[PDB]
């Protein structure tokens, strides 16, 4: 989580439609923008994050929401348009006698900015001295893991989450929405709809 | 592990003085984890100097750390008596935290004369089965006394422990005590229990007994 | 005021499991850290036993980590200590002590402190009280020496007064020590003129908590 | 409740500068005033000692007006008087009023009041207790009488009490004089029948606080 990588896909229409219909969801909110009509409209660029959280704060990445998940690792914005895409992972992030692979920042100084990924692995102060490189009474280490294991909870389930940031700039649209097509019906006088002409 | 050494071990002033105790360590310690502590006998602790630079809050402007490196002290700017209790000292900058042994100070008074008294055992301690001889030493300065018991001339010693008490808020004397538990086994055969007493100030051994 | 409230005393068999919290309310910062010192009576302190709520790294002396545990909770704000195989070496006061932090940073130093724990491990008798009337022969002329011995007792909550309570002067209480067998045995004296002796008489008043015993 | 905090007592030397307090929270309303009046033991008030708050416009009496001084203060709300040429007349102790007003009108009478602040110039001494054990010739039967004196103090917060504190009834502590040479001296007596003499003894307890000496 508090490395997160995005990707950039764009140069062509939205079809998310094979996607399995991702039986485990769990989790679908759309905070300005429709279910039923998403196609119609035509996008520049769209952005995706990756990460894992637990089960007891899938409810913090949102705008508007506190803490230190929220606030040391990952921050939205207030004004953000997009819809929630997650599922379950405890089938595969789990192993025999727990699993130790996942690690989060705990102590900063301050909060994140919106789009902010910071990988330092410098020790924090939490009192009046320096730390001289040396872990002591008022230096501790910001990063600890998560202790994933397959005999828990639902609060502790893993929660893969993808983070649609649809955006449209100022410069030639790309990402826009799958079209069809009909027949060839000849000989009648009929109308046609071309790509242009009508 | 670091270790800690504290050199005065007891030092005695008058109110109205200067005082100067010292805390040092084996090797060199870092002087930015240095903490000095007031604890009351029969009472919770607390803190006095932390960091060895600056005070506490409450703490009157008296209390003047001083020493860096390996060496560390502290100064006393009046000695104004309401904190005669033993200090201790903490270097709390490695893994393994140590303390030291720890430092009492007294109050200085001219050499008095203790006090002997002789108890017989009592008749009921004898009825149910027990007995006991008690010599009692009071109103004495110097905390450094020794008493041997005289049983029939015989020099007897391990069955025998004595107690000790505070100063007083009087005169600033001590009290001490002896108990000599025996059973009635050898009380029915030996009748002469001399308590000798010898103390600095007394220059002729006082010895007191019964029959 | 800033305190930390710690239990009472208590008292187990040669060997059990011994659990003693100390609940405060600064322990809820994800920063904050509490020690746990043992010192017994007359003997300086002997280890630090230290955790850190939040990322738990703990880190023993050399005599224990084989026989003690510490544990944290944050969410009642209250520690926790278990140590097992219980000798007859533990019979001391276990203190309590965490500076005060905020919620991004804490301060340089122990500040705060907690009450005391008394831990003893022995059985229980009932306890009893002997005369030590004065001899003719101690008596130098005005000064006189009394008292009475109360021996037999495992807990010793004892408060000695005299002349029904009418006495605060020449007052002399021995601490108590501990015998052989593992009995304790107290010692208490006064000073009273020896013209008194004769005409007014009185007793001595003793006291126990744990078998409400008075004389 | 509304109430205005003052100054604790201060002792001077004869002829130098005092400064005396009193805040509050209603001079904040550019209407307030504030009165200082000295009242001694017994005499009745002196003067009047007025100050408004903003548009200062300062009135003293007769005598005043060529040793003394007011000042005021908005910032803070605390209000303050300077004293100079100090000599042995001031002795006794200084109120503070101020009647309660809002931020348009004030009110028409002095409500609220002050503590007091108790101004005594003289030197120091080390008290001491003398004896006044009774006499054989002053008992009538069943009626006797018995204190203890204290003097050579220059304060006095003493407080008398007998039997170790276990005595309620029968006492008469007189008020304390000045001497000629500038100690004082109090007088306590207490009444107790002249059948419990000779049977219950007991003595007397005396308190003072900025020497810490009981007997």
């Amino acid at each position: 989580v508090y490395a997160w990588n995005r990707k950039r896909i764009s140069n062509c229409v939205a079809d998310y439609s094979v996607l399995y219909n991702l039986a485990p969801f769990f989790t679908f909110k759309c905070y300005g923008v429709s279910p039923t009509k998403l196609n119609d409209l035509c996008f520049t660029n769209v952005y995706a994050d990756s990460f894992v959280i637990r089960g007891d704060e899938v409810r913090q990445i949102a705008p508007g929401q506190t803490g230190n998940i929220a606030d040391y690792n990952y921050k939205l914005p207030d004004d953000f348009t997009g819809c929630v895409i997650a599922w379950n992972s405890n089938k595969l992030d789990s192993k025999v006698s727990g699993n130790y692979n996942y690690l989060y920042r705990l102590f900063r100084k301050s909060n994140l900015k919106p789009f902010e990924r910071d990988i330092s692995t410098e020790i924090y102060q939490a009192g009046n001295k320096p730390c001289n490189g040396v872990a002591g009474f008022n230096c501790y280490f910001p990063l600890r893991s998560y202790s994933f294991r397959p005999t828990y909870g639902v609060g502790h389930q893993p929660y893969r989450v993808v983070v649609l940031s649809f955006e449209l700039l100022h410069a030639p649209a790309t990402v826009c929405g799958p079209k069809k097509s009909t027949n060839l019906v000849k000989n009648k006088c009929v109308n046609f709809n071309f790509n242009g002409l009508k | 592990e670091i270790v800690l050494t504290q050199s005065p071990g007891t030092l005695s002033l008058s109110p109205g003085e200067r005082a100067t105790l010292s805390c040092r360590a084996s090797q060199s310690v870092r002087s930015g984890y240095l903490g000095w502590y007031q604890q009351k006998p029969g009472q919770a602790p607390r803190l006095l100097i932390y960091g060895a630079y600056n005070r506490a809050t409450g703490i009157p402007d008296r209390f003047r750390g001083s020493g860096s490196g390996t060496d560390f002290t502290l100064t006393i700017s009046r000695l104004e008596p309401e904190d005669f209790v033993v200090y201790y000292c903490q270097q709390y900058d490695r893994s393994p935290w140590t303390f030291g042994q720890g430092t009492k100070v007294e109050i200085k008074r001219t050499v008095a004369a203790p006090s002997v008294f002789i108890f017989p055992p009592s008749d009921e301690q004898l009825k149910s089965g027990t007995a006991s001889v008690v010599c009692l030493l009071n109103n004495f300065y110097p905390r450094e006394a020794k008493v041997q018991w005289k049983v029939d001339n015989a020099l007897q010693s391990g069955n025998s422990q004595e107690s000790v008490t505070e100063q007083d808020s009087k005169d600033s004397t001590y009290s001490l005590s002896s108990t000599l538990t025996l059973s009635k086994a050898d009380y029915e055969k030996h009748k002469v229990y001399a308590c000798e007493v010898t103390h600095q100030g007394l220059s002729s051994p006082v010895t007191k007994s019964f029959n | 005021q800033m305190q930390l409230v710690q239990s009472g005393p208590e008292v187990r068999k040669p060997g059990t499991s011994v659990k003693v919290s100390c609940r405060a309310s600064v322990f809820s910062f994800d920063t904050s850290a509490v020690q746990w010192v043992r010192q017994a009576r007359g003997q300086p302190l002997e280890w630090i036993g230290w955790i850190v709520f939040g990322s738990s790294n703990t880190d023993y002396a050399q005599k224990f980590r084989d026989r003690v545990t510490i544990t944290g909770d944050m969410s009642t704000g209250t520690a926790y200590m278990e140590l097992s195989s219980l000798r007859s070496e533990d019979t001391a006061v276990y203190y309590c002590a965490a500076p005060h932090c905020n919620r991004t940073n804490c301060h340089d130093g122990f500040d705060i402190w907690g009450q005391g724990t008394v831990v003893t491990v022995s059985s229980t008798k009932g306890p009893s009280v002997f005369p030590l009337a004065p001899s003719s022969k101690s008596t130098s002329g005005g000064t006189a020496a009394l008292g009475c011995l109360v021996k037999d007792y495992f807990p010793e909550p004892v408060t000695v007064s005299w002349n029904s309570g009418a006495l605060t002067s020449g007052v002399h209480t021995f601490p108590a020590v501990l015998q052989s067998s593992g009995l304790y045995s107290l010692s208490s004296v006064v000073t009273v003129p020896s013209s008194s002796l004769g005409t007014q008489t009185y007793i001595c008043n003793v006291n126990h908590k744990p078998s409400n015993t008075k004389v």
